[PDB]
């Protein structure tokens, strides 16, 4: 039973900072790429930034460079995402999962698999 | 009558620890985000350095 959990929303000036926590149960987390997908309301969905089973931060998207950090707890299996600047368009329905592709399976670090 | 020459023994070397692929990785990380893991059950062999 693989499980995320996300918090970090509520009534939020934009511009201001702001925290987001995404917990993992029902798989071993600290062994998978991972990834945040943005989906602004009224609208799609795009890939908004990621990090690798190392816990390496894959980057930031187009808009956004270098003004908001994903890090991870691996000690109590969960992940965070902190936003600066926000504008009234960089609203989004942020998603949390995690990678099929395993450590030692199918070269390079395998980091996609968007999967739940 | 004395002895000639040494013979020391043990099984098939087993399961080495996976350093390798944890330095041949597409990246590291940040100082702040900086990574850490810890390793035990297996054999470090210390020769490819």
């Amino acid at each position: 039973q693989v499980q995320l959990l996300e918090s970090g929303g509520g009534l939020v000036q934009p511009g201001r900072s702001l925290r987001l926590s995404c917990a993992a149960s029902g798989f071993t987390f600290d062994d998978y790429a991972m990834h945040w997908v943005r989906q602004a309301p009224g609208k799609g969905l795009e890939w908004v930034s990621g990090v690798s089973w190392n816990s390496g931060t894959i980057g930031y998207a187009d808009s956004v460079k270098g003004r908001f950090t994903i890090s991870r707890d691996n000690a109590k299996n969960s992940l965070y995402l902190h936003m600066r600047s926000l504008r009234a368009e960089d609203t989004a329905l942020y998603y949390c999962a995690k990678a099929v592709e395993m450590v030692r399976g199918l070269g390079a670090d395998p980091e996609y698999g968007m999967d739940v | 009558v004395q002895p000639t020459e040494s013979i020391v023994r043990f099984p098939n070397i087993t399961n080495l620890c996976p350093f390798g692929e944890v330095f041949n990785a597409t990246r590291f990380a940040s100082v702040y985000a900086w990574n850490r893991k810890r390793i035990s059950n297996c054999v470090a062999d210390y020769s490819v350095l």
